[PDB]
């Protein structure tokens, strides 16, 4: 126990981990048999927005509309924040990039959003950043305030996160707190990772069929 | 054998003489002392649910005594707990939290327990039986033991439930908690009895009715209790009950234990106690004569210097500071206190990167403070706060062009310009503050749509005007009209500002 019962709940709804990893790496695996780098992870990227609105079957493109891409951060850098090596990158293929080679191909829009997500990463591991947290992160950006059900399960998740933080980690006076911080950042993040990703579509460097794309149009 | 020896009780847990079922009871509980036995009942539905049924409507002390102890043996297995579950005891267990008999409480208290525990749907369950109800009931029993198991209850079902402490909270719970506090010194208990105050304290409704049974003071008590768990409890619940408790009398000694908090070797400790201080100096004249009276001053201007670029501490201190410094008998004497325990400076260079902007919007509205006792107008302007001030200032209002770290910029904009308005009484700031070329903003800050940001430029723009050459470098960079539409505002402050301005 020492979980609340809606954290136990959420927890219920998440996916299989080395299922959903292999499944993706297979796909991409049968689309080279060309297209580049970027164009590998934008049919990446593809693939885990899939996985997300699959996942969303709990507790509506309306809504999706809204956090895509948030998501899609928020994903990124949990996978940091657990599996996250020091100078590399983890995908969700399982893939390690080096920053070395970030700074050697990539560009410096693309190196800065690369430098703002290890800003997070480093922050949500100093505070400890867990799975109970996690997932709670998740419903509180899907179910945003700015977009009826909803105000009720922010208010129903807040309520959980600040008893589950509270008791479980007792010494951080300031943890619950400190998370719900980090929220905006991940907006900024992700407003910054729209952006960028729109230029490059514009430049014909994205695959011809994306779901980014449709979401970012919509 | 057991296996034979079962459906045969089973069948005289049904029998119409009480005295043949009170018999079959006796029987059985002895059997579930033993481990094969207890094996062989818990693996047959017929016998547990006959238990439980005769454990409901039976009306001999005996045989409630029997079936009860019963339950509370095969509650040590975790089929054990599943065929209470499935055999509908939950409610009849909650019944018997009615008994008037101690060995029944006790044992229908712990089988309920272990079910909260380690059984899912037993809290739903326990719920929909109105076993809130009953167990705050019975927080005036006197067993502290007892009482501990109930506590720890009533926390089980607390917890990250909002629905059942409003039900707590319906029942009197804060008050019998917070007696519980006032009474006892089991440690035990009262660390359960805190846990359920700190989950509690958390919600809204349930934060001011202990507020209200004197939760605070009571919660002073233990705060140098060796047990740190208890003292993390008390200090958790302080800090959230303390922004409703404006309130209260009788807070002397807590306020006193508070300060001298400060100084504890446990970071932690002294964080909440920053906090707690911050909150409850928070617009409250008799909280502010208090600390101030034993050393609180002194006390926090310690507390920043220690935890230099520790935000988790200078935060809330520096908020304390800044409450101690307005509106109250002993304001004056505490603006000088800053500068006399060497707090000056420290609370300057604070203004500086690597500060994040809550630590930044609290330090200035300190400075604003500290500027109104005029020994440290000097000394505010040998340390820099001026050209900081406006750098902060010209950086927020540009990106006005919406919550940046928890701040808003227009807050920073306003509280700048204020500290500035107080600074720009001595002539010597006044000739810094023209010198960084402020005037332009200060007239562009006259079209703000929020009130509070013209009223705080219209302020400073007074300030500078008792100077002929500052008047007319005003008048000079259309002050004059924005000014003049001013006169006719809703607030008056920026209305007597504006005035004050044209008057030159
Ligand atoms: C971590 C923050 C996200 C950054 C990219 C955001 C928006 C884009 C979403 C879809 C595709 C991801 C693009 C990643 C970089 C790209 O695949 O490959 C780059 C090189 O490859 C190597 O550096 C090595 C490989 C590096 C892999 C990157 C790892 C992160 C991918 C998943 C992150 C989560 C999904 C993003 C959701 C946001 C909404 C679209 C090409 O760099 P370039 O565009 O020329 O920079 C030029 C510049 O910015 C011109 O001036």
């Amino acid at each position: 126990a020492s979980i609340p019962h809606l954290i136990l709940e959420l927890l219920k709804c998440e996916p299989d981990e080395p299922q959903v990893q292999a499944k993706i790496m297979a796909y991409l695996q049968q689309e080279q048999a060309k297209l580049s780098t970027f164009g590998l992870m934008c049919k990446m990227a593809d693939q885990t927005l899939f996985s997300i609105v699959e996942w969303a079957r709990s507790s509506q493109m309306k809504l999706l509309q809204n956090c895509w891409s948030e998501l899609l951060i928020l994903d990124h850098i949990y996978r940091q924040v657990v599996h996250g090596k020091e100078g590399s990158i983890f995908l969700v293929t399982g893939q390690q990039v080096d920053y070395s080679i970030i700074a050697s191909q990539a560009g410096a829009t693309l190196n800065n959003l690369m430098s703002h997500a290890q800003e997070l990463v480093a922050k949500l591991r100093s505070l400890q950043f867990d799975q109970r947290e996690f997932v709670c992160l998740k419903f509180l950006v899907l179910f945003s305030l700015d977009v009826q059900l909803v105000e009720g399960v922010q208010e129903q998740v807040n309520a959980a996160l600040l008893d589950y933080t509270m008791c479980n980690y007792p010494q951080q006076t300031e943890k619950f707190g400190q998370l719900l911080l980090r929220l905006p950042e991940i907006r900024a993040i992700s407003m910054q990772a729209e952006e960028y990703l729109y230029y490059k579509h514009l430049n014909g460097d994205v695959p011809y069929n994306n779901l980014l794309i449709e979401m970012l149009h919509a | 054998l057991a296996t034979r020896a079962i459906p045969e009780l089973t069948k005289l847990l049904n029998d119409e003489d009480q005295v043949v079922v009170n018999k079959a009871a006796v029987m059985v509980h002895q059997l579930s002392k033993k481990e094969a036995s207890r094996h062989a009942i818990m693996r047959s539905p017929q016998m547990v649910s006959a238990i439980v049924r005769t454990m409901q409507n039976t009306n001999d002390v005996e045989t409630a005594r029997c079936t009860a102890g019963t339950l509370h043996n095969l509650s040590h297995h975790r089929e054990g707990l599943l065929a209470i579950f499935k055999s509908g005891g939950i409610p009849a267990l909650v019944k018997m939290l009615g008994s008037p008999v101690d060995s029944v409480l006790f044992y229908a208290i712990t089988t309920l327990h272990n079910l909260l525990l380690h059984q899912e749907g037993a809290k739903m369950a326990v719920r929909l039986a109105g076993g809130l109800q009953k167990m705050v009931a019975l927080l005036n029993k006197t067993n502290v033991k007892f009482l501990a198991i109930t506590t720890d209850c009533l926390q089980i079902l607390a917890y990250g439930n909002q629905e059942s402490k409003l039900i707590i909270l319906a029942s009197g719970g804060p008050q019998a908690l917070v007696n519980i506090m006032r009474t006892y010194t089991y440690e035990k208990l009262l660390w359960t009895t805190s846990r359920v105050l700190k989950v509690l304290s958390v919600c809204s409704s349930n934060k001011p009715a202990i507020v209200e049974a004197g939760g605070m003071q009571a919660l002073g008590l233990h705060l140098t209790d060796p047990s740190q768990r208890l003292v993390q409890n008390c200090l958790w619940t302080l800090r959230n009950l303390s922004d409703a408790a404006t309130k209260q009398e009788g807070m002397e000694g807590l306020l006193g234990t508070l300060v001298q908090l400060l100084g504890s070797d446990d970071i932690n400790v002294v964080t909440c106690a920053a906090g707690i201080l911050s909150n409850l100096t928070c617009n409250n004249y008799k909280n502010k004569m208090m600390v101030c009276q034993v050393g609180g001053i002194e006390a926090l201007v310690r507390t920043v210097l220690r935890a230099g670029d520790r935000e988790d501490i200078t935060e809330p201190a520096i908020c304390a500071l800044r409450h101690l410094t307005s509106r109250h008998q002993e304001a004056e004497m505490a603006q000088n206190a800053v500068r006399l325990h060497y707090g000056l400076p420290v609370v300057v260079k604070l203004l500086h990167p690597p500060s994040h902007w809550p630590l930044i919007k609290a330090t200035v509205g300190l400075i604003r403070n500290l500027a109104l006792c005029p020994a440290n107008h000097a000394p505010l302007r040998e340390q820099g706060a001026i050209p900081r001030l406006v750098q902060l200032l010209v950086r927020a209002h540009q990106d006005t062009q919406q919550f940046v770290e928890g701040v808003r910029m227009e807050e920073i904009v306003e509280g700048c310009t204020g500290a500035l308005h107080i600074l720009a009484r001595d002539v010597h700031n006044r000739i810094v503050i023209r010198g960084l070329n402020t005037i332009p903003l200060f007239v562009q800050l006259l079209y703000s749509p929020i009130e509070n940001i013209q009223r705080v430029a219209a302020g400073v723009l007074c300030e500078l005007a008792q100077d002929k050459e500052a008047a007319e470098a005003i008048e000079a960079e259309g002050a004059t009209a924005p000014l003049t539409e001013l006169l006719h505002s809703r607030n008056e402050g920026v209305a007597t500002y504006a005035a004050a301005v044209l008057f030159r």
